[PDB]
């Protein structure tokens, strides 16, 4: 071991902050998760693993709604993600919706979140988050989007990608079967066949949590009368909608 | 530096992971059964000498059965030491740029390298000129040499001088103990092969486990990944 | 053993600040970026480092940024450390505009930034910025100007500079062909005519670039600032020496 | 070997070495000497300049605290400037509140209650400054209650009153000599040649009115710092008596 | 060892961290201050070694603090820029609270005040700068020249130098500068400043900056030619003997 | 100090990086194949002695074929040890001013220097007087000397002759084991050359890798760069 | 203490830096060429013995050409060891007051002193009574002594022992190997001089560099400068 | 404890600083010139033996001039070792109460004591039974003893030796090398005195400096001074 990897404030002789990479290790360990950008949609999915079937997994989400046009998932330290989430849904109001009378575009939320991710770094006395998220959404002027966010605070945009244990290859599979055209149903497909090899458990409707960004749901509002207020694009598929698409391979 | 890159490349292509893995498989089946074989070969050979009575007759010839074991043993050590040097050559050429950071894998490399050298020391044996740890190592792979040299010295004492096998002008010493010692030198060197091989089993089984677990880190000591910088 | 490189708050017996030097070492791990002065404009050329088959890159950017409507910068080093600065660098730039109701002069902006980087080098509990910057802009004080700044907090003005990987090479080639008056379309030429030579990839592919320039004249009595699009690149790239 | 690295750490035998080393910092200063007489008090110091281009008066080793109190320091100069500053404010303030002159020891007192402000951690109050000051003081003054007094301030936080005392590199031999010279019936002019004599002795370089500064304070004219011509002839007038006996 | 922190005394009463800071001043280029009896002259050297860069806005090492005071340094470049700024502001605040513009010692004192403040508490590092402050107090005609170190102490000099090879230049000065009678001409006072750097400049006047300051807020930098007009006249009598 | 600068300059011009790199290329091709050659040269020479029967006749002459190997070996060690000293001379003269800082490169220098000395120790061999680590090193480069000395002592015991009566009979000392020992001394010293060369391959291959990676730091231990100070 | 100051003064005036610098210049030119000379002198002397056939005739006289080399070598070692002690005397007397601070220079002194002693150990050679590191050092400067002692023992087994009466003899040994060993003892001790000198070149070149760099600190270990205190 | 105070007092009065300072002055003048004298005394004695031809005549008598040097040397070592023990006795009795603090001076005492013991080790020499560091020390102060023992063994081989009726000879000797070895034993032991004295100069000059600097701390390891407590 070095003598430089135990301080966020410390540069190794080459120029690599340390604690960050080990934090980034807890991520390269977490359960496999992916995201695919379509042409008329975007899909984000991640697997589920049960400590024991005595536990109700249907009371702990892994694909979360930040804004009714953006959802996100992760791979790494469970607990971080849970609150990193609620802090994201707020920095989304106090920092945009409450100043501009509207919700934020994809790009800026991801950056408002990487901003909170940044703090964890620059400062001894705290540890960075052991999580890496894939945030997917869509806003009028930018079409659909796909982004990754690491403890290092940096963030990038993909067309498709995966993070987690079974990523080296899953990220290899996708590379092969992706092209600018895939409609959403195709993506939803290509995803399962990739969330396929990346498992040792099973493939039911519970151990799989997948949601997607697509068309507006004039049903999922709760009211009707205002023309422009049309609906949320984020849809977390239900246990059922799933296994049906599993039968048709 | 396009040529310097070449040299290092050809080096690691000559000794791939496949080369060393083959060595482990051999040790898993073939080489281990052989050692267990040499084990009882000298085990029963030690039982024979225990139920024999030594006379002047046995000082006039070297027991060919024993020379058959110490030889069969020296042969096995020879092979192992070479098969080890193979595994070592596979790692030594994959030790990265000397740094003061990111040596988590390097540590694993040096660790395994040490256990391997500990193995090579056993097989190579003690010798006759010595390493600060002494000769707590059973018997070297030069058993044949040491054996003949030990027995030879006693065959001259028991065994007289001017003359020729019989009753003669040419006698020897009467020490009843010196005769029993010729009997023990045959018994001991047979026991030393039992032990040397029992321990050698353990050592080999260990290295196999140690290799099969850390092999990934042995080939890839460092995993480059600059996701932060850009 | 025992070394004096454990932090920024410590001078080695010889007055060296290692921690700062190591940060200065983090730069040689970044994608090459160039800046060339011209009799009528300034050119900014960079070479995306990060790569993968499925990596969106036609929309978002990573090395070239607009700070002011008359000033631009080339990044090299820690991604996150770069944004923290870039943003404040933008706020300061607007306060000057809001106070003097005039646009902020280049050197002033470069100096303000270098002065923050300086500070993270003198106070405990702080880690210096692992960034380097090539500032290219124009003000009515000194026409076009090219500036550079490192993590140590020092800055300087070049006529043609490079930072990042293989700076030795890139720096050398320039030092050679740069004609002191050289027009713009010759700098954009020399941009690739250098970036090319110092790359690795079997071939220099457009999707692996970022260009931007600053021009002005009698016409628009002011400055026009352009950030080339994937298109213009893949094109001007062929017009030179790529099939 | 292990207990001398914390200013708030007792050694097994109840000692605070960092404080002790603090003092050891003073020995490095050049010598300062104070002699008290029923006529007034005298302060003299060895200047010791590295170069002939320095401006002598640049080295303020003897300074005024107030019209009735002066002093000479030894040790770290930056650390001195801070005490001299506090001391001066202390005097002036007291004046403001009482319309009178601060007792020499009551001033000296406030100077020590300042050094007493070292230590970092937070066990209650708050006194911001990490370690002990690296300097001592020779405070010569005079007040209506106890007349001509002379004090020694140490970073330890304590102080004693002296009849004569010396600090700095030479306080070793200087203090010995003074032990065998000082006597209650010394005239002012007598002490001047004595302070002047002991420096020359345990000093080093040829004693010229450039590497030696001399001052004094009296009820009549307060603190005055002897100009070069005076000290110069006080040296000749001195070095002369050495011929005979 | 005891040289690890600013808040620890070595057994012999030292504080090495501050001392080491000084070792950095020696790293920087050479600066030299020389006063006359109606003026003061500062001189420096240009790190002209790796150039293919601009020229226009190149630092002169010498900076004005007020209309009547200039300051020069040696050591950590970036560190120096803050002291120069802080001293500039203070110089203007003094006029705001006392009408009267600052005195050369009051400024030097303020600067060294700062330098010392950065060696107090830990979690702070001493400026790696050493500086020369020259000028003339308001409505006064006595030339002044002070120097400050990273430790916090300040001093006045008839002539002085800091930076790499300052030991040499100093020797020279010492056996040339007459305490009893300072250069009585701005021209000769320059001549003397130049010839001194001409022992570490490594030939050429392309490596020498000269700034002259006289009374009444009258300050003025020097040009490349003028400076060479002396390298010229001193390269004569050099082999002339 | 313009002359002191000269001396140090001429020194480093006499032994440039090119000098040491040439040594590595030689070891890459030529020198390695040679070792692999001496490997089997004594391998088959050991097989021959295993299928032979020793009589008084073989004690009256020294096997020229074996002297051919131990000689060919001593020759190779000689060369390597000299080619190593070349690489060492290239570094030793480039060890910077002794400081308590900026020794990241210096560490690399000392590190490689150590591995090189470990190589020189193997080739130089054990000897007959020794180092606290003993003689776990196969056989020195003085094999020839040690060999003749070992065989010589046995050729005197085995050998001491004269003539008597019509049919022929002989008169050296008896021990049937002493005769077999003369056979083993020829067999062992042939095995010791196999091993010594197998390990010597590994060692050389290691040093090649170790050099090709850290060479930059070996020549430029410190990279001056004062960007902060000015 | 005005007298105590004197003693220390005269000491350092007897051995100034000029004294040790002279030693370095000598090693730079003269002494190095001489070693390179003794190198090939014994190189060709080793080639001669390789192309010769030894008979009883060569056991009745000691080859004067070889005694010429081992002597010429012993001479060089002698000089170096004395020229080293000069450099050491220059430093040892300049080691400052023992303190627990300001030892940055002192470290340099001790460091160089160590490399010098490592040099003196090589020249002084091994000997015959040993230091925990053994005798990995080629040959001492007492080669002459060890050589004659080695050959002498073999010249007795060879030329013999002959006691008389005219009716029976003794021997002029038979072992054919004992004769070849007399040939090897002449060949080896010539090789040992090649190596010993090759390494001795490296060592000397190193010390020259090491000295020319740190010399300032060697003479001035501490640089007094009290600018803070006053 | 008024009596316990007495004992310690008388001890330090018997061996004051004056006692040890005298020893240093002696070494400064007298003792150093003597060593430089013994240096060339054996230097020219070594030159003589180099230009001489040895015959049976020189084996029948011991060269008295050599015995004159080895004796004159043994005498000097004797004195030094005693004068050292004086300086040591001066310090050992002034080592303060064992504490875990205020050992800045104590460290100096132990330091100097170590350098002194290193000196005593050189003079006392190697011997013939050995300390883990070996015998890298030139020659002990028992040179006379070792010399006669070395030459004696060879004078029995060259000369022979007798008894009566048959032939006076008895023991005794071709080997042309054994004769040259008698010549070398006289040459070597003369060289060993050159070196031993050269190094002994250095060592003495070092201890003088080391003493003259730290002497204050050697006598006063701790300086009581309770100014804080009261």
């Amino acid at each position: 071991t070095d003598r430089y990897s135990f301080s966020l404030t410390t540069f190794s002789p080459s120029g690599k902050l340390g604690q960050i990479d080990y934090a980034l290790t807890a991520v390269k360990q977490g359960v496999t998760s992916l995201g695919i950008k379509a042409t008329n949609g975007v899909v984000i999915a991640t697997e589920k693993k049960s400590s024991s079937p005595l536990a109700m997994s249907e009371t702990l989400s892994k694909v979360s709604l930040l804004t009714p046009d953006i959802g996100a998932v992760y791979s790494g330290m469970g607990p971080d993600y849970r609150v990193l989430v609620d802090k994201s849904r707020k920095v989304a109001h106090t920092s945009y919706k409450r100043i501009y009378g509207e919700y934020p575009p994809t790009k800026l939320l991801v950056s408002e979140v990487a901003k909170i991710m940044q703090e964890a770094t620059q400062s001894g006395g705290v540890r960075p988050f052991g999580v890496s998220l894939l945030i997917a959404g869509h806003d009028e002027f930018n079409g659909f989007s796909l982004y990754q966010v690491d403890p290092s605070g940096s963030y990038f945009p993909w067309k498709a990608t995966a993070i987690g244990k079974g990523s080296v290859a899953a990220k290899t599979f996708l590379e092969k079967r992706w092209n600018d055209e895939l409609e959403l149903e195709d993506a939803i497909h290509i995803a399962l066949l990739t969330l396929k090899e990346s498992v040792e458990g099973e493939f039911n409707g519970d151990t799989i949590e997948l949601a997607i960004i697509g068309d507006e749901n004039p049903d999922l509002l709760g009211y009707t009368g205002i023309p422009t207020d049309k609906g949320p694009r984020f849809r977390k598929l239900t246990s059922q909608e799933i296994n049906d698409r599993l039968e048709a391979l | 530096p396009p040529k310097r890159a070449a040299l290092i490349q050809n080096l690691r292509d000559s000794y791939t992971e496949t080369s060393s893995f083959a060595v482990i498989e051999e040790w898993a089946a073939g080489t281990l059964q052989e050692i267990e074989g040499i084990a009882k070969a000298a085990a029963e050979a030690h039982g024979v000498i225990r139920n024999s009575t030594y006379g002047r007759a046995q000082a006039e010839k070297s027991p060919e059965q024993l020379l058959g074991v110490l030889q069969r043993y020296q042969d096995l050590c020879h092979n192992v030491y070479c098969q080890a040097e193979t595994i070592r050559t596979v790692i030594a050429i994959r030790i990265p740029e000397h740094k003061e950071e990111d040596n988590l894998g390097v540590a694993v490399q040096h660790a395994v390298l040490k256990i391997i050298d500990e193995l090579e020391i056993k097989t190579l044996g003690s010798g006759e000129k010595s390493g600060s740890g002494g000769a707590p190592t059973p018997i070297g792979m030069y058993a044949l040499r040491e054996y003949l040299s030990a027995r030879s010295t006693v065959e001259d004492k028991l065994l007289g001088v001017d003359a020729e096998s019989g009753k003669t002008k040419g006698g020897g010493s009467q020490s009843p103990s010196l005769l029993l010692e010729l009997r023990q030198i045959d018994a001991d060197f047979m026991l030393k092969v039992e032990l040397a091989t029992t321990h050698l089993s353990t050592m080999v089984r260990a290295v196999i486990n140690a290799y099969l677990l850390n092999w990934k880190k042995l080939i890839q000591p460092r995993t480059g990944s600059d996701h932060m910088v850009s | 053993s025992r070394r004096y490189d454990s932090r920024t708050t410590i001078f080695s017996p010889e007055g060296r600040l290692y921690q700062v030097e190591y940060a200065l070492e983090s730069i040689s791990h970044a994608g090459t970026a160039i800046g060339i002065m011209a009799s009528d404009g300034i050119v900014l050329a960079a070479e995306r480092k990060v790569t993968s088959t499925l990596l969106e890159q036609d929309t978002s950017t990573e090395k070239l940024y607009k700070l002011n409507d008359k000033i631009a910068v080339a990044v090299a080093g820690l991604t996150a450390d770069a944004e923290i600065l870039i943003n404040t660098a933008r706020i300061h730039a607007q306060n000057y505009l809001k106070t003097y109701n005039e646009d902020i002069p280049v050197e002033i902006l470069v100096r303000r930034l270098s002065d923050i980087k300086q500070g993270y080098t003198q106070h405990g509990g702080l880690r210096p910025f692992g960034v380097s910057f090539i500032y290219a802009g124009y003000d009515d004080r000194y026409g076009y100007q090219l500036y550079t700044s490192n993590p140590s907090g020092n800055y300087t003005g070049w006529k043609a500079i490079s930072v990042g990987a293989n700076t030795s090479a890139a720096q050398t080639l320039l030092q050679m062909d740069y004609k002191d008056d050289m027009k713009v379309d010759d700098a954009i030429e020399l941009a690739l005519k250098t970036l090319s030579k110092t790359t690795d990839s079997s071939a220099l592919t457009y999707d692996r670039l970022e260009f931007a320039t600053i021009r002005k004249g009698a016409n628009d009595g002011e400055v026009y600032q352009k950030i080339f699009k994937p298109q213009e690149i893949k094109d001007i790239l062929v017009k030179t020496g790529i099939t | 070997s292990e207990y001398d690295r914390g200013v708030s750490t007792f050694s097994p035998e109840g000692r605070l070495f960092q404080v002790e080393y603090s003092l050891e910092a003073i020995k490095l200063g050049s010598t300062a000497i104070g002699i008290a007489t029923k006529e007034g008090v005298v302060l003299g110091v060895e200047k010791r300049a590295t170069s002939p281009l320095l401006e002598s008066d640049s080295i303020e080793k003897i300074v005024e605290i107030d019209r009735h109190i002066g002093c000479a320091m030894s040790g770290l100069t930056a650390d001195a400037r801070s005490m001299i500053e506090h001391a001066r404010t202390a005097a002036v303030t007291h004046n403001l509140y009482y319309d009178e002159d601060i007792n020499v020891e009551s001033l000296t007192q406030s100077v020590c209650d300042l050094a007493l402000r070292f230590g970092e951690g937070a066990s209650g109050e708050e006194r911001l400054m990490s370690r002990p000051f690296g300097v001592a003081l020779l405070i010569a003054g005079h007040d209506a209650d106890d007349g001509y007094q002379l004090f020694h301030a140490e970073p330890s936080g304590t102080f004693y009153r002296y009849n004569a005392k010396a600090i700095g590199s030479g306080s070793e031999g200087a203090q010995a000599e003074l032990l065998n010279e000082w006597h209650s019936s010394l005239t002012l002019k007598e002490a001047e040649l004595l302070v002047l004599k002991i420096l020359k002795q345990v000093m080093e370089e040829k004693l010229d009115e450039n590497n030696a500064q001399l001052s004094c304070i009296t009820k009549q004219d307060g603190f005055k710092i002897y100009d070069n011509e005076k000290t110069a002839e006080l040296i000749k007038e001195l070095k002369e008596k050495e011929a005979a006996e | 060892g005891y040289d690890r922190a600013l808040s620890i005394f070595s057994p012999d009463g030292h504080i090495f961290q501050v001392e080491y800071a000084l070792e950095a001043v020696k790293r920087g280029t050479c600066a030299v201050g020389v006063k006359g009896k109606n003026c003061v002259v500062l001189g420096c050297e240009r790190r002209s070694t790796l150039k293919l860069q601009d020229t226009r806005i190149t630092p002169s090492k010498v900076s004005k603090i007020d209309s009547h005071v200039v300051l020069s340094f040696s050591g950590l470049n970036a560190d120096s820029r803050i002291l120069i700024e802080k001293a500039r502001v203070e110089a203007q605040s003094h006029r705001l609270t006392l009408e009267d513009p600052v005195t050369v010692e009051y400024l030097t004192r303020y600067v060294a005040g700062v330098q010392q403040r950065y060696t107090q508490s830990g979690g702070v590092r001493p400026f790696g700068v050493s500086t020369l402050i020259a000028g003339f107090d308001p409505r006064d005609d006595e030339p002044k020249l002070y120097q400050t170190e990273p430790s916090g102490i300040y001093s006045s000099w008839s002539a002085q130098t800091i930076g790499r090879n300052s030991k040499t230049v100093r020797e020279f000065l010492e056996k040339n500068y007459d305490r009893k009678e300072p250069p009585a001409t701005v021209e000769e006072c320059v001549k003397l400043t130049v010839r001194s750097l001409l022992e570490v400049v490594q030939t050429g006047a392309k490596n020498i900056e000269i700034t002259v300051v006289k009374p009444d807020s009258d300050i003025v930098a020097l040009s490349s030619e003028e400076i060479n007009q002396y390298v010229t006249q001193i390269e004569q009598e050099k082999q002339e003997q």
